């Protein structure tokens, strides 16, 4: 958990849900991450998914708009930190509902950066990897 | 804030070449991939062309493969789009677009994938 931040990081120091840390920006950004409806925790399974992570995994558009949370946060260094620490190192996944994959476009690092499907087949859930900060 | 404009475009004979190029303003260029769009009247804006920020991977929809070629300069911050071999039915409005700040990977052949437009330009082939 950061220093002066109380929803950055597993676990939590805050009493109720109404509260934020020292940084009015990143603790909002950190606290919508934090409730996001649909989550599937540590080796749980849900959608015909598991989950193989000590850490609970999330909802795509749950990380797609903490990223624009962070990305367009006032406090810069806090933010960068959490971003460069969360989506930068774990090397964790998302997953949203999405036709099948055929193949990785482009994959840089560990990570594949752009993907493509079969139009096909119905939509399925789906594991994607995290873009980089 | 960005703005993305284009250049080309107009009335061109049947199995003539031109090109389009695509000027984005306001952010880093080289990261955010970006694409190409055609909008024929009453149809779907449909993806017809895009490209990675790095350059290495590019994606063309199956009606044109192998007549347009995509390209960008960094440098200049500028996404080319040439077109050769026109044929019929490919008449329609060019939409330059690029990719949206994203947490996950996207795939290029998603409307929902771009989140900033240009205005887009006519392209109109006329004879056979
Ligand atoms: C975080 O706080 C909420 C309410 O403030 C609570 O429901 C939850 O159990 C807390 N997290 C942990 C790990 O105790």
């Amino acid at each position: 958990i950061y220093p002066g931040t109380l929803w950055c990081g597993h676990g939590n120091k805050s009493s109720g849900p109404n509260e934020l840390g020292r940084f009015k920006h990143t603790d909002a950004c950190c606290r919508t991450h934090d409730m996001c409806p649909d989550v599937m925790s540590a080796g749980e399974s849900k959608h015909g998914l598991t989950n193989t992570a000590s850490h609970t995994r999330l909802s795509c558009d749950c990380d797609d708009k903490f990223y624009d949370c962070l990305k367009n946060s006032a406090d810069t260094i806090s933010s960068y930190f959490v971003g460069k620490m969360y989506f930068n190192l774990i090397d964790t996944k998302c997953y949203k509902l999405e036709h099948p994959v055929t193949g990785c476009g482009e994959r840089t690092e560990g990570r594949c950066l752009h993907y493509t499907v079969d139009k096909s087949k119905p939509k399925v859930y789906q594991w994607f990897d995290l873009r980089k900060y | 804030q960005v703005q993305l404009v284009e250049s080309g475009g107009g009335l061109v004979q049947a199995g003539g070449s031109l090109r389009l190029s695509c000027a984005a303003s306001g952010r880093t260029f080289s990261r955010y991939a970006m694409g190409w769009f055609r909008q024929a009247p009453g149809k779907e804006r449909e993806f017809v062309s895009a490209i990675s920020g790095s350059g290495g991977f590019t994606d063309y929809a199956d009606s044109v493969k192998g007549r347009f070629t995509i390209s960008r300069d960094n440098a200049k911050s500028t996404v080319y789009l040439r077109m050769s071999s026109l044929k019929p039915e490919d008449t329609a409005v060019y939409y330059c677009a690029a990719e949206g700040s994203r947490g996950s990977s996207t795939r290029l052949d998603a409307r929902g994938t771009y989140d900033y437009w240009g205005q887009g330009t006519q392209v109109t082939v006329s004879s056979g």
